[PDB]
């Protein structure tokens, strides 16, 4: 479990642009036809994000820092990217996070997992009773405290064609020993890497973990029939948060309509 | 405090009042009830696994169960009336029902009846020095149970043992299952019975006709841990009914105020609890039990004015409650 | 031409009907 992959190629960090997206609800307070300002960790307008791209002989999975917070947009159709993992040194000396989903639940386990050199989510048992189920990024787990079971989700794995008609945005932040997860699913008519518009992010997951996070990694789905595994494509972007100051406009129903950077 | 005419004299500091209108004090409707609302007490915590257990172990092979991310119901434990000893130090368990800690540990073992004093910090002897000890800062609360009809067997329960010796003084909260041999002099034991070497493991003689010091007593230690991590386990709480159209007190999960509660025509999102105005004032709150929002409107207040002519003519006065409806004055 | 913490607004003595008669 120490040898590298057969399709592990590296890519130079190309860049792109993010027009207006990267705003969320700062609190759980209802407002109506107001113009409220706030000072929290947001994404800067008209900044750059690190565009990554993998194919079904390139395994584009680098290791990136997590100093303040990283904005995700996992826009994919056959759902190759499963989940994400966080840690400090990626070993069993300290605690690390693990978020994976297996088509019936999302699994959040934080233990001292002994990862590989280049860890990957391995799928086996392709003989019978498939149902696109998950069937190892770790080897051991001991001396841990927290485990979470959240609301389930839906999946599909067959190949799609054409342009991209779905958005899966994510942003994480580690303050006060907590862990916040924001997401939004919107249909699009996308002729680019990132769409243009305005949509807000809603809070779903809240965990009182209390861990330090410095680096992270991204997990994909790989089939086979620690090197002989067939990889898939990927299309995700990586940004960084900064303590900016934003304006927020609310309507009569209580939804964010427009935002202005200061 | 007798006449509104005489109340005017106490503010003007004079015994003669001329013609005019004067403000004396303020009016405020006092609250009657106190509404306490809180969410449900679901996601209960498995306390029957260590208190109402069927299986158990010895004094040195004690298991460990992790208790976190649940609700700590100590109300039925304090009023159980089915256990032998419940004594602990400093913090009484009758006020611990509404607190929150980080981690909770509970053990499971059976000790003798004459060895009940050894489960204490600073105690020496047979069980505390050779099997299992507690540190001096133990602020938990122990609990025991007689098992003369549960773990007792005729002929003798020789499936469980307890140590009679150990090499030295053990560190507190140690789980030692191994079978090392005690040496006393300069003669090594070499893993076999020899000179100055005694077998610590002694089997139990549990019998229904045993004495008070030979009966099985299921004792469970319970410890409380305060860590710099945020608290995950908490105690329960009780709410009351909901009263409308009355200036009452508010006791929600994260809000405290005073006002009336009427029906609101607004729409709230499921990712937010309450709402606020443009001047950081609360106007709508959601009930944590049932999904319905209630409007927050303050009960009536205002100044009191006294209309009177001069005191050299008459003494009749008129009382004007500014902005107050006189369905609420009497 | 287009509260909560002890704030009140007193009405004027002359209304808008009696000003228009003047």
């Amino acid at each position: 479990q120490c040898v590298n992959l057969r399709t592990r190629t590296q890519l130079p960090p190309a860049y792109t642009n993010s027009f207006t997206r990267g705003v969320y609800y700062p609190d759980k307070v209802f407002r109506s036809s107001v113009l409220h300002s706030t000072q929290d960790l947001f994404l800067p307008f008209f900044s750059n994000v690190t565009w990554f791209h993998a194919i079904h002989k390139r395994f584009d999975n680098p290791v990136l820092p997590f100093n303040d917070g990283v904005y995700f947009a996992s826009t994919e159709k056959s759902n190759i990217i499963r989940g994400w993992i966080f840690g400090t040194t990626l070993d069993s000396k300290t605690q690390s996070l693990l978020i994976v989903n297996n088509a019936t639940n999302v699994v959040i386990k934080v233990c001292e997992f002994q990862f590989c050199n280049d860890p990957f989510l391995g799928v086996y048992y392709h003989k019978n009773n498939k149902s696109w189920m998950e069937s190892g990024v770790y080897s051991s787990a001991n001396n841990c405290t927290f485990e979470y079971v959240s609301q389930p989700f839906l999946m599909d794995l067959e190949g799609k064609q054409g342009n991209f008609k779905n958005l899966r945005e994510f942003v994480f932040k580690n303050i006060d020993g907590y862990f916040k997860i924001y997401s939004k699913h919107t249909p699009i008519n996308l002729v680019r890497d990132l769409p243009q518009g305005f949509s807000a992010l809603e809070p779903l997951v809240d965990l009182p973990i209390g861990i330090n996070i410095t680096r992270f990694q991204t997990l994909l789905a790989l089939h086979r029939s620690s090197s002989g595994w067939t990889a898939g494509a990927a299309a995700y972007y990586v940004g960084y948060l900064q303590p900016r100051t934003f304006l927020l406009k609310y309507n009569e129903n209580g939804t964010i309509t427009d935002a202005v950077d200061c | 405090a007798l006449d509104p005419l005489s109340e005017t004299k106490c503010t003007l500091k004079s015994f003669t009042v001329e013609k005019g209108i004067y403000q004396t004090s303020n009016f405020r409707v006092q609250p009657t009830e106190s509404i306490v609302r809180f969410p449900n007490i679901t996601n209960l915590c498995p306390f029957g696994e260590v208190f109402n257990a069927t299986r158990f172990a010895s004094v040195y092979a004690w298991n460990r169960k992790r208790i976190s991310n649940c609700v700590a119901d100590y109300s039925v434990l304090y009023n159980s009336a089915s256990f032998s000893t419940f004594k602990c130090y400093g913090v009484s368990p009758t006020k611990l029902n509404d607190l929150c800690f980080t981690n909770v540990y509970a053990d499971s073992f059976v000790i003798r009846g004459d060895e009940v004093r050894q489960i204490a910090p600073g105690q020496t002897g047979k069980i505390a020095d050779y099997n299992y000890k507690l540190p001096d800062d133990f602020t938990g609360c122990v609990i025991a149970w007689n098992s003369n009809n549960l773990d007792s067997k005729v002929g003798g329960n020789y499936n469980y043992r307890y140590r009679l010796f150990r090499k030295s003084n053990l560190k507190p909260f140690e789980r030692d299952i191994s079978t090392e041999i005690y040496q006393a002099g300069s003669k090594p034991c070499n893993g076999v019975e020899g000179f100055n070497c005694y077998f610590p493991l002694q089997s139990y003689g549990f019998q229904p006709t045993n004495g008070v010091g030979y009966q099985p007593y299921r004792v469970v230690v319970l410890s409380f841990e305060l860590l710099h991590a945020p608290a995950t386990v908490c105690g329960p709480k009780k709410s009351t009914n909901l009263v409308k159209n009355k200036c009452v007190n508010f006791n929600f999960n994260g809000l405290t105020g005073t006002g009336v509660l009427t029906e609101s025509n607004k729409k709230f999102l499921p990712f937010q609890q309450f709402g606020r105005d443009i001047a950081d004032t609360t106007d709508a709150v959601r009930d944590p039990q049932t999904l319905e929002i209630l409007d927050i409107t303050p009960c009536s207040f205002g100044g009191v004015s006294v209309i009177t002519p001069g005191t050299n003519t008459s003494n009749q006065v008129a009382v004007l409650y500014q902005g107050v409806n006189c369905t609420e004055v009497p | 031409v287009t509260k909560f913490n002890g704030l009140t607004v007193l009405p004027p003595l002359l209304t808008d009907e009696m000003i228009a008669q003047y």
